[PDB]
């Protein structure tokens, strides 16, 4: 359970980070609305990772 | 003419005009719900990011 | 295990439901 | 001639029920809709108290 929700919680990290790279390439192609609805799934993330 | 109980063209066109498009509209609806993922649009990004 | 895996299929399953009624909604 | 003045009220009296039946049943065709979206709707809350 403790190596289940580590990678999990991992996951979630890494998930984090995808998104902030997703969402800063598009901060640089231009598509700030699309940036702005990754920023919440950072978020979304950020407190699924509390929890976990 | 004007239109009895059992009329074989408006009675063929109360079951097949009306449903063929109830279907189309499902399609669509149903369409867009599965192309609301965020991931999707993260897709077309990569598209125009790759060609570059 | 007993009680939370037969709520998960049926949690999930109800979801569906809810999509398809906006399917119907939408159109 | 009597009966004619006196029956030729019905024409129109009669006339006048097909009128506004008419459009009676296309807003009954409506109601279906908007009784199907709060229909969902209904069902989505029962099924949002299931979890």
């Amino acid at each position: 359970a403790q190596k289940r929700s580590e990678k999990q919680y991992n996951d979630a990290q890494n998930e984090i980070n995808k998104w902030q790279r997703n969402a800063q390439l598009a901060l640089q192609k231009g598509d700030e609305n699309l940036a702005r609805q990754a920023l919440e799934r950072k978020k979304t993330y950020t407190d699924t990772s509390a929890a976990l | 003419v004007r239109g009895m109980n059992t009329s074989s063209a408006m009675s063929a066109f109360e079951r097949m005009e009306e449903k063929v498009l109830m279907q189309e509209s499902r399609a669509q609806a149903l369409g867009e719900l599965a192309g609301a993922d965020l991931e999707t649009q993260f897709a077309q990004l990569e598209g125009g990011s790759d060609v570059d | 295990e007993k009680m939370l895996e037969q709520a998960i299929l049926e949690m999930q399953e109800d979801l569906v439901q809810l999509r398809q009624g906006v399917a119907q909604a939408i159109a | 001639k009597a009966s004619l003045d006196t029956q030729s009220t019905q024409v129109e009296t009669l006339k006048r029920n097909l009128i506004q039946l008419e459009s009676k049943i296309s807003e009954a065709k409506t109601k279906k809709e908007m009784l199907k979206a709060r229909i969902t709707t209904a069902k989505a809350q029962e099924q949002l108290q299931g979890m």
